[PDB]
């Protein structure tokens, strides 16, 4: 297609002296095994033929001669061929997750953290298979198919006119077959992914479907899959069977005319009964590069949907940047102020928020509640600027935020997301994302608030037992309260707790929620609270309410004035 | 082109073997291809000798042409030999010439269309062999998928645990690729390679052994090169592997924790670390990729060689007399063809044992033990009693789960487990829909015992909620249909509102047809459990069980969902699992448990008079410690 193009473009201009130096490679080595039947011609018809016998033991020192130099400038080519397709991925690899690390939260979760690991690893795996069987395998047909012929006219070029017939009839049979090829291809490897992720969907949610008794359903949606797929197969295969055939014969035909106008000039004496040889071998050569060529020519539009989502990846630009001269506020104090703000995500026509405003000042709580998609991790990730507020205002100890080193902003907000997530590696490595040197002695104190610290110190490996990919052999409630404990290590100025405190029973929960505020006596803590019980210690409450606030104050006075606190407190009474 | 590594298989033959059996039902189109296979080889190696008959009948006419006519051959040889040059007089002695006569256009015409006839034969018979041979292999492949889906179907609910992180998924999505191409290959490019050599053989020692000898010596040069460069190679693969997937697991945990990097200010680190890592696999890749290209021109080198010795010899011989040279042109032709499969031996080897092994491991697979046969009973719950009868439970043979408890759920009661973590709620509710088999207890529902019972009959009318709610990549709406897909769009959406999952599905740009997806996309935990919920009671149970169904959901909607499924939840029983104390309430048969075991039973009310466990429990969870 053209995104396809431009990749290339702009991600191999590094390596042109590679590919030109490849490009020249491969014609000395094709012209080389080329021009092997040009001299077995020439000991035929000044050898044999004149009787010559010390002619052919001297020509084959030129044999050897070509044949030495054909290896060698192939083993030359195959290494700068992949030193060049190597360079070529690793530097598309390294642009795109340069780009894909500027994205905000908005960009990330547009594409999804599952679809963009696909697009940085796999669909430039791809581009980098389609140039390297290019640079091998494509190109070999041009210069194969003009340097035998160029050999002909070099040879006897009154019966060259075989091969200015019979390649262009090869090469427009074998093109009306691959334009009916590739769509039913296309369709094919659509749906073997789609199988894929049928298989996929049953083997991640196999609890779910045994729980649902799907199983006689499921048999049927993967069968009438399977059946099709079987069915594309074979439409796929009934067009690819007649390449190889085709080409064959092709060559046959073309041998059996060779002979006969050969010998029609031969008997004439126009031309040497030598050339016979060479020219069958040329015939086989170059309608077998055709063919290999046109066999790689399946997969372009694989290879340009692939760069089609790496170029839709790499065009967008991100929105929350760092302003130019940021202020830089020394010591950096927690002391939050949202003054009418308003987010109203992309895909609009309802803002989450609307005329947020209230303040937290150092040193003091405020718990944030209100129902289910009300926006309170809206609220939190506007804190924290993984968003920009649209039309308000969010301003960290006086100054705003838009304008304020990000960096700054993120080693002194101490941060608990709802979601919870632990890189692969070691406990310790996981706790060290807080504080980069921290000692023993701090992370188990660090880790004994969080109530976390009995369940690794019975780990044999204790502070360095190792931790899954994502945190996955945790349980839950493990993994979340390990979330917490790497952000109290921080030791930060803010705490921004997002309802991390669910999948634990009642006892861990108190523990953890009355020895963190504890740890947290001094510090802006904002948290996202569920139960009222928790929030009569506050100093704050907001009562966040699908959209706007609904109330501001302590316990008692929301109590008293507004209604939806009240029902909640109502409603988790007893 | 291949790049796997290598694996070890536990036994070769035996696996070859089953896997050959596989498709033995296409037992005649097996032979069919096999058939097609030989006929076709052998017509297409008969032709270059007609075509080397054709031109040796061109050389006789055109040099016995030059000479005087009326003298015999015998005599002119002899002529040409007293003239001083003998050489020419022994190329002339080993030759059907007629001195005086020219080439006779007639012979060779009626020899050229015999040739075109053979070669139309040829090329109309290997059409036919892959068209059968593509049928054959979809027909296996087609007959494999749909036995491994049943395995799939049929195994326990504790195989896919002990399974490390994905190994059943890549046993059967991208495993039974490599036996695909394997067995499409050993039957289409394997023997038509081991025929070609044994044909080709055959008709160079027809024509002439010595120059058989040269291109023959080369097997054993070729084969000794290219499993040099295999073995020298093989320690680059893995490097290769195992740095992809190092990558690939560090970009996965960069993404899906962006959050995190981000805020922490690991961002400059992370980056750092692909920048080290990106770089290592480049060159990981580059050397393991230069040694896999280095095959073809490495056997090539090999096979150039072969010809240019067999040209210069055959040249010696026919200039000597000992053959014709039609025959050194045929033999020119047939040592460019014999080349052909010494070069991709090497890549069939490597094809054939990465599949072979492969083969092993979906065997293994489908031999593995399956749940016990189900009794067909057609379980008839009609109010809902359930009954647990000193049941006992452990996951492996040894530590104990469950140990030896009783609850009666009468009929319209809402029992509700409470207990701490690992107590195993969850497991005693698995049990109850039969995931795992009780050791030595006795479930009963409505009386009738839960063994002797239809387990799909029985799974399809509790409706049960999971713990880890799971979401498959499709739409909300999809996702709640999951339950009854024979539901029309009103029954769907009268669900999600009863759910309030329509609440909050007027928010979103494209309400129903929003893709989710079970790793975060546009929808929270809290927002993704009522989808579940909606699931779960759109296919309408008899008596439900939710493990954690809203803990993520405020204690404000829960109750506007209770109040909207009061109707359908009132005279059915159901097993509450909360770690909330405020979900319990207003909820008889609260069963206190722990260590397995329950310690206390009873209604809220007597559960606060006895003080302990429960009450403490209650005082813990308010104003208090
Ligand atoms: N990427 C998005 N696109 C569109 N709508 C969104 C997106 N992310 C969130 N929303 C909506 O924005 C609202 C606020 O979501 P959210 O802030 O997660 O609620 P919440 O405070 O977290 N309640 P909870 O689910 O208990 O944590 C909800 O109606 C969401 O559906
Ligand atoms: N698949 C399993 N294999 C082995 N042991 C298991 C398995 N699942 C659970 N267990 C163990 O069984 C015990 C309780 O399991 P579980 O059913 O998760 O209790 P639980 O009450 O659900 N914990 P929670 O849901 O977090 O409150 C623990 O000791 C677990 O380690
Ligand atoms: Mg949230
Ligand atoms: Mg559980």
């Amino acid at each position: 297609s053209n995104m396809l193009w431009a990749l290339l473009r702009q991600y191999v201009r590094p390596y042109r002296w590679l590919l030109a130096v490849v490009a020249v490679l491969q014609v000395i080595s094709n012209m080389a095994s080329l021009y092997l039947p040009t001299v077995n011609a020439a000991i035929i018809d000044d050898g044999v033929a004149k009787g010559d016998t010390a002619r052919i033991v001297e020509l084959g020192a030129v044999m050897l001669g070509v044949t030495a130099l054909q290896v060698v400038c192939a083993v030359g080519a195959v290494f700068f061929g992949a030193r060049a397709a190597t360079g070529f991925g690793h530097d598309l690899r390294a642009a795109v997750f340069t780009h894909v690390t500027t994205f905000s939260a908005e960009e990330a979760g547009r594409f999804g953290a599952a679809s963009l690991l696909t697009r940085t690893t796999n669909d430039v795996g791809h581009i980098q298979q389609l140039v390297q069987l290019t640079v091998t395998m494509l190109i070999t047909a041009p210069i194969m198919s003009i340097g035998g012929i160029f050999m002909a006219l070099h040879q006897d070029a009154g019966l060259s006119w075989l091969l200015l017939v019979s390649v262009p009839v090869l090469g427009l049979a074998n093109y009306w077959i691959i334009r009916h090829l590739m769509p039913v291809f296309t369709r094919m490897q659509s749906l073997i992914d789609g199988i894929n992720r049928v298989l996929r969907d049953q083997l991640s949610g196999i609890r779910v479907i045994r729980a649902f008794a799907r199983e006689p359903l499921e048999r049927v949606r993967f069968a009438e899959a399977n059946q099709t797929l079987s069915d594309s197969a074979l439409e796929a295969g009934r067009w690819q069977a007649l390449m190889l055939p085709v080409t064959t014969l092709v060559i046959n035909v073309s041998s059996v005319a060779l002979i006969w106008f050969g010998g029609l000039r031969i008997d004439a004496g126009q031309m040497q009964v030598g050339s016979l040889i060479a020219f069958l071998a040329y015939f086989m050569q170059i309608l077998m590069a055709v063919l290999m060529a046109t066999f790689m020519l399946v997969i372009f539009p694989r290879a340009a949907v692939c760069a089609d989502r790496i170029g839709e990846v790499l065009s967008t630009q991100t929105a929350i940047t760092n302003p130019a001269d940021p202020v830089r506020p020394a010591a950096i104090a927690g002391d939050i102020g949202v003054h009418d703000a308003t987010f109203c995500y992309p895909g609009a026509d309802r803002p989450v928020l609307q005329d947020v405003s209230f303040t937290v000042p150092r040193g003091t709580t405020t718990a944030v509640v209100g129902s289910t998609g009300s926006g309170k991790s809206t609220l939190i990730s506007l804190i924290c600027r993984l968003y920009d507020v649209t039309s308000g205002s969010l301003r960290i100890d006086g100054v705003d935020v838009r304008d304020l080193d990000i960096e700054q902003l993120w080693s002194a907000i101490g941060l608990v997301p709802q979601r919870g997530y632990l890189f692969s590696g070691t406990v310790a490595e996981n706790l060290r994302y807080g504080r980069a040197d921290a000692t023993d002695d701090e992370m188990w104190e660090a880790l004994r608030v969080a109530a976390a610290a009995d369940f690794v110190r019975a780990h044999p490996q204790g502070l360095d037992m190792p931790v899954a990919q994502g945190g996955i052999n945790f349980s839950g409630g493990q993994r979340q309260r390990l979330a917490i404990a790497r952000a109290v290590i921080r030791r930060p100025a803010i705490y921004l707790f997002d309802d991390a405190f669910s999948a634990l029973d009642v006892h861990t929960d108190a523990r953890v929620r009355d020895a963190l505020r504890e740890v947290a006596a001094d510090a802006t803590v904002v948290i996202v609270s569920q139960r009222i019980s928790t929030v009569i210690e506050a100093d704050q409450v907001v009562v966040i309410d699908d959209g706007r606030v609904v109330g501001i104050g302590t316990h008692d006075t929301l109590l008293a004035d507004c209604p939806i606190y009240a029902e909640f407190a109502e409603s988790q009474a007893l | 082109l291949p790049q796997a590594p290598l694996e070890r298989t536990r036994d070769f033959k035996g696996s070859a073997i089953r896997l050959a059996r596989r498709l033995l039902p296409q037992r005649a189109l097996t032979l069919a291809v096999i058939l097609l296979g030989v006929g076709g080889i052998a017509i297409g190696v008969i032709g270059p000798r007609i075509l080397g008959h054709a031109t040796d009948l061109l050389f006789n006419g055109v040099i016995g042409r030059e000479l005087p006519a009326g003298l015999t051959k015998e005599q002119a040889v002899e002529a040409a030999r007293a003239r001083g040059d003998g050489t020419f007089a022994d190329l002339l002695s080993g030759m059907d010439i007629v001195p005086g006569q020219g080439v006779d256009f007639g012979a060779v015409g009626r020899t050229l269309a015999l040739a075109l006839g053979l070669y139309l034969v040829a090329a109309l018979l290997v059409w036919v062999q892959a068209r059968l041979l593509n049928v054959t292999v979809q027909r296996t492949m087609v007959a494999l998928r749909a036995e491994v889906q049943e395995k799939i179907h049929r195994l326990p609910l504790s195989y896919f645990d002990s399974r490390q992180r994905g190994e059943v998924l890549s046993r059967v999505t991208n495993d039974v690729d490599n036996i695909q191409n394997s067995v499409s290959m050993t039957i289409s490019q394997l023997l038509t390679s081991v025929l070609t050599v044994f044909a080709v053989l055959v008709m160079m020692l027809t024509i002439s052994p010595l120059l058989t000898l040269f291109t023959v010596v080369t097997v054993p040069a070729s084969l000794w090169v290219t499993r040099w460069i295999t073995r020298r190679s093989q320690p680059l693969f893995v490097a290769q592997w195992r740095n992809t997937g190092r990558l690939a697991a560090h970009l996965e945990e960069t993404y899906s924790g962006f959050t995190i990097v981000k805020t922490f200010g690991h961002r400059e680190a992370a980056a750092g670390k692909f920048a080290e890592l990106n770089s290592e696999t480049q060159q990981s890749s580059f050397g393991a990729q230069f040694f896999s290209g280095l095959v073809s021109p490495a056997t090539m080198f090999i096979g150039n060689l072969s010809y240019v010795a067999v040209a210069v010899v055959g040249g010696l011989q026919v200039a000597t007399g000992q053959i014709t040279l039609g025959s050194i042109q045929a033999f020119i032709q047939y040592v460019r063809q014999f080349n052909q499969p010494l070069t991709q031996v090497a890549g069939m080897y490597n094809t054939l044992q990465s599949g072979i092994a492969s083969a092993e491991r979906v065997f293994d697979l489908l031999d593995t033990e399956e749940e016990s046969a189900d009794s067909p009973r057609r379980a008839d719950v009609r109010t809902g009693r359930v009954e647990f009868e000193h049941v006992s439970f452990s996951y492996v043979p040894g530590t104990p789960v469950i140990e030896d408890l009783s609850l009666v759920a009468e009929p319209g009661s809402t029992v509700a487990i409470v207990g701490p973590t690992g107590a195993g709620k969850t497991t005693l509710v698995n049990l109850l829909m039969r995931f795992y088999d009780v050791d030595s207890g006795r479930i009963t529902i409505d009386g009738v015992d839960i063994a002797s019972v239809s387990r799909e009959s029985l799974r399809a009318s509790i409706g049960m909620v999971l713990q880890d709610t799971w979401l498959f990549a499709g739409t909300i709406y999809d996702n709640i249909a999951y339950g009854r897909p024979d539901a029309d769009e009103d029954e769907v959406i009268e669900a999600a509102t009863a759910a309030y999952v329509d609440r909050f599905v007027h928010t979103l740009p494209n309400g129903y047809d929003t893709r989710v997806d079970d790793d975060g996309g546009a929808i929270s935990a809290g927002e993704k459990q009522l989808i579940t919920i909606a699931r779960a009671v759109l296919a309408r149970p008899k008596l439900l069980v939710l493990d954690e169904a809203t803990s993520s959901v405020d204690t404000r909607t829960e109750l506007l969902i209770a109040h909207a499924m009061a109707e359908l939840r009132r005279d059915r029983t159901s097993f509450i699992i909360a770690h909330r104390l405020s979900t319990i309430r207003d909820a008889d048969l609260i069963l206190v448990m722990d260590s397995g075991r329950i310690i206390e039973r009873g209604t809220h009310e007597e559960l606060l008079a006895r003080h302990g466990r429960y009450w403490e429990m209650t005082r813990v969870h308010l104003g208090g410690i």
